[PDB]
């Protein structure tokens, strides 16, 4: 994974385009995604 | 005497605005209405409108080109009527303002 550049990313079929940055969202285990109001992923967990 | 009454009146205006917050309901209502309209406009994106899924990349990634158009047409009609509703209500509210 390359960070801080626009990329087309595909995490477990969840696809999209955007800038991936290191995050301070302290979400507890067995949680994978985040969500905004429009219910589109805002943060994600690296599978590997 | 008139100068003293005027000064006291100004002081009372200052105290009234400092204490009572509800004085600016007329402006706060406009701000709330615009924020509410945009909130509903955004929330409309999470609706299927009949399609298999409300996110467009899942439809594009799952189904073949000859079949995607039914689901995409459903989403496009739904989102288009949502955007027209927003625009019309904004036009009316702007006329009032
Ligand atoms: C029209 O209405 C005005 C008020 O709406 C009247 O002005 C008031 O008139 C009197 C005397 O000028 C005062 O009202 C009361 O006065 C007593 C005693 O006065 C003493 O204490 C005050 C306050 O320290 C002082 O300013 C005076 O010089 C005296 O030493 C006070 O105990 C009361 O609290 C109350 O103030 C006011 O001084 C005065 N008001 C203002 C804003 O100047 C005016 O008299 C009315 N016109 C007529 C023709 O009656
Ligand atoms: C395959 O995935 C596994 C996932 O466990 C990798 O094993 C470790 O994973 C942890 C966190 O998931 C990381 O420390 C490293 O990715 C792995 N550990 C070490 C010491 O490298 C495993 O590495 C992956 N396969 C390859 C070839 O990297």
């Amino acid at each position: 994974l390359v960070k801080n550049k626009c990329v087309n990313f595909n995490f477990n079929g969840l696809t999209g385009t955007g800038v991936l940055t290191e995050s301070n969202k302290k979400f507890l285990p067995f949680q994978q995604f985040g969500r905004d109001i429009a219910d589109t992923t805002d943060a994600v967990r690296d599978p590997q | 005497l008139i100068a003293n009454q005027f000064n006291s009146a100004i002081g009372k205006i200052q105290d009234s605005l400092s204490s009572t917050a509800s004085a600016l309901g007329k402006l706060q209502d406009v701000v709330n209405q615009n924020a509410q309209a945009l909130n509903t406009l955004v929330k409309q994106l999470s609706s299927n409108f009949g399609a298999i899924s409300s996110v467009l990349n899942d439809i594009l990634s799952r189904l073949d080109p000859p079949e995607a158009e039914v689901q995409i047409d459903r989403l496009i009609t739904g989102r288009l009527q949502s955007l027209q509703t927003y625009v019309t209500q904004q036009l009316i509210r702007a006329a009032e303002i």
